[PDB]
């Protein structure tokens, strides 16, 4: 069939629909409120001392950068991908941690400390060394320098987002424990608004419902990957002598990754003529994990009553 | 780097001869991940800009004629033509996209004679030329079909080769055969010195060279 | 379909700043990339560097490194190429191609008709038309050959033609090539001996270029 553009266009209003930045905003502040009463429940004992001993940090690091980059290339090479599907998997492999892992870190229950420690180091690594790897590991793919196309400010400004409300539970833990009830049920209230406000604004924003035209094996691997990261960092959390506490967690920051900057570069690096359903393929992507999530929930839910 | 080399680089089919052009490249320039073949063979008529024929080394470009078929992997390719009409003389490339956008050196296409017979023409530089203060003489030959032809000026039984300036037709459409033309061109003052200015061509339709002497 | 058009021929002095402007305004400009190639007069096509208007990124050969310059115009949906540094050698014709890019250019499916650039000193002056004729103690023969050289004639735009000749029958006419800032084209027709005393031959030159058509006949020996 040649070489053709996909028929798939973006109005224009999408540069700059209010809805837009409502939708921003409100998954701003959402997940401000999000790490606010995360970090509600945390202390500095445990953060300190896991700071000391950087063991599953170290470990965390290894799994999710020297590893993950490889064997998401060796799956983009096995499956026959394009360039653009192949330098998106790759993207995405070499994201650092989501943040909505650390929600289902709240579902494990175990050293939370831990796992922000370890996500906020995630982050500053990536803001630190992610340009050279990508670079490395996309020899043949899009021959320009892309150096300068990652963001930089996004990172940073996710950094303080979550900085800031946990740094300001742990000193209000620390120093005036006495309203944490009030502060829980208006964070889950408002959480929960926010979460009808979101789910009813992004069916009408998104539009074009054609998800469905993507090739299998695209789809298998999207979905194959968040089960070999899982199952990857829980083999190297087990064999590397860990207490079980201490190692869900690690595994499930491990197997999650994050996909606002997937997409950020991939729309400042193409135009959204030339990217036909990749556009709407980490949205969906991350959703899926979260379910393969909710899986090992239940999983939990065998184990721990059993 | 990738550099494009093309063995035979010149070559004339009559209507149905194989042409068969093959560049090698310079390593395997076949993508793993995807079975694409990375290369592109284009097709450039004179006095007229590149059309593009084959693209992956294996898909025509809709459109042409299904006369031009290629056929390759790794580094070995080729690109037949089977039924060669009079519109299919152009120069082809093979361009790849591997790694780096390079070119071949380019193949061109002649059309077949039987024998040739050219006819050779000297001219000395006209009276009122000198009076400018210059002279030129010329010689021209015409009506020869292959291109492999030497010319040299032996002038008392001395070869200089020196300030001669060579001019190749483009092979016109009446026939097959083309001329070719070569002038020296030498200021006053010295041009009535040597006289003589002998003429001979070099070429393979005969052993003996044809040469033309010049008196006064 | 879509047509790339290409800005016109150029001639320019050897100080450069020159600039060459090619169009394409038949789809989504930002779909597809564009390619520049530089092809010298019977030395084949040389790759310059593409430009990709949507990042306005712009990637050039290692040989064309240090003088190629990219632009891009949406509004204009324009392609500019500059050099800033030119030499009397850097005469070329350079064609515009559209590409499509996802990672790797693809191929070059669509071409301009190609941008003629010339440096030179200029300094246009009519040309000298001298006539060639035999008859230096020579037989002659059966027919004999006739033409008319020109020197010192700068632009292309020139042409001869035989009126009283035998017109387009049995006539060669020898391309130009660039010599000492001053290139020379010759002419060649055969006219049969016994038929050419009864009837002249002359040699009429056409110079679109300045204000000259001088015209004369030759005349033997």
């Amino acid at each position: 069939n040649a070489s053709a553009p996909f028929n798939f266009t973006l109005p224009p209003n999408f540069g700059k629909r209010p809805t837009d930045l409502a939708l921003s905003v409100i998954l701003v502040f959402m997940l401000f409120f999000i790490m606010l009463s995360l970090g509600c429940t945390m202390e500095f004992s445990k953060i300190k001392a896991h700071l000391w001993k950087p063991k599953g940090l170290a470990i965390a690091l290894v799994a999710q950068y020297g590893i993950m980059p490889l064997t998401a290339f060796v799956l983009g090479k096995v499956f026959r991908l394009k360039n653009i599907e192949a330098l998106a998997i790759l993207v995405c492999g070499c994201s650092p941690g989501g943040n909505l892992s650390n929600v289902f870190s709240l579902a494990m229950k175990g050293d939370m400390n831990l796992s922000i420690v370890m996500t906020t180091c995630s982050t500053f690594c990536a803001l630190g060394m992610m340009p050279l790897l990508l670079y490395i590991y996309s020899r043949g793919i899009y021959d320009g320098d892309l150096k300068d196309k990652v963001p930089y400010k996004g990172i940073v400004i996710s950094l303080v987002l979550v900085l800031i409300p946990c740094t300001i539970g742990i000193v209000l833990k620390s120093k005036r424990p006495q309203y944490m009830r009030y502060v829980i049920k208006g964070g889950m209230i408002i959480i929960l608004l926010c979460s009808v406000a979101v789910t009813v604004l992004s069916a009408i924003n998104v539009g074009k419902s054609i998800m469905f035209a993507m090739t299998p094996l695209l789809i298998a691997t999207s979905s194959l990957m968040p089960f070999i990261g899982f199952l990857l960092g829980y083999v190297l959390s087990a064999l590397f002598c860990l207490n079980g506490r201490c190692r869900r967690t690690v595994s499930m920051e491990t197997g999650c990754a994050n996909v606002q900057l997937c997409s950020t570069i991939l729309n400042v690096a193409f135009p959204p003529e030339v990217i036909g359903p990749l556009f709407f393929f980490p949205l969906l992507y991350m959703i899926f994990q979260l379910g393969e999530g909710l899986l090992l929930i239940a999983i939990f839910w065998c184990y721990e009553k059993f | 780097d990738i550099v494009m080399t093309q063995s035979p680089s010149s070559l004339a089919v009559s209507a149905g001869e194989k042409v068969t052009m093959s560049c090698k490249s310079s390593q395997s320039l076949f993508n793993s991940r995807t079975r694409r073949n990375y290369l592109a063979w284009y097709q450039q008529k004179p006095g007229q800009s590149p059309k593009l024929l084959i693209y992956w080394a294996s898909t025509r470009e809709s459109g042409v004629p299904d006369r031009f078929t290629g056929s390759g992997s790794g580094t070995d390719f080729t690109l037949t033509i089977s039924s060669v009409q009079a519109e299919d003389l152009a120069v082809y490339y093979c361009k790849q996209s591997y790694y780096l956008l390079t070119f071949g050196a380019g193949t061109k296409l002649e059309l077949k004679r039987a024998d040739a017979a050219p006819t050779v023409s000297i001219f000395p530089p006209s009276s009122e030329q000198l009076t400018s203060g210059g002279a030129s003489v010329v010689c021209f030959l015409n009506n020869f079909y292959p291109k492999d032809i030497n010319v040299k000026w032996k002038i008392d039984g001395s070869e200089r080769q020196n300030g001669v300036l060579n001019s190749w037709t483009d092979q016109d459409s009446k026939d097959s055969t083309y001329s070719m033309s070569s002038t020296l061109t030498l200021t006053k003052d010295e041009y009535e010195r040597h006289n003589s200015y002998t003429c001979e061509a070099t070429h393979k339709t005969s052993t003996s060279p044809i040469v033309k002497s010049f008196n006064r | 379909e879509v047509q790339l058009q290409q800005s016109g021929p150029e001639l320019v002095k050897p100080g450069a700043s020159v600039k060459m402007s090619c169009k394409a305004s038949g789809y989504t400009f930002t779909s597809y990339i564009i390619h520049w190639v530089k092809q010298k007069p019977g030395q084949g096509l040389e790759w310059i560097g593409y430009i990709n208007p949507y990042n306005d990124g712009t990637k050039y050969n290692e040989k064309f490194k240090g003088k190629g310059t990219l632009t891009s115009d949406k509004s204009s949906s324009t392609a500019y190429m500059e050099l800033s540094s030119l030499t009397s050698e850097d005469s070329a014709v350079y064609y515009c191609a559209r590409s499509y890019y996802d990672g790797i250019p693809h191929y070059f499916d669509y071409w301009g008709q190609g941008t003629t650039l010339t440096v030179s000193s200029a300094k246009t002056t009519p040309p000298s038309v001298y006539p060639l004729a035999p008859g230096c103690g020579d037989t002659t023969g059966s027919s004999v050959t006739l033409g008319c050289l020109v020197k010192g004639y700068f632009p292309e735009s020139v042409t001869v033609t035989w009126n009283s000749g035998s017109l387009s029958s049995s006539v060669h006419t020898f391309p130009a090539l660039l010599q000492s800032g001053l290139y020379t084209m010759s002419s060649s027709v055969t006219v049969p001996s016994s038929t050419w005393p009864s009837q002249t031959v002359t040699c009429s030159v056409a110079h679109p270029a300045s204000s000259t058509t001088v015209d004369k006949k030759l005349e033997p020996s």
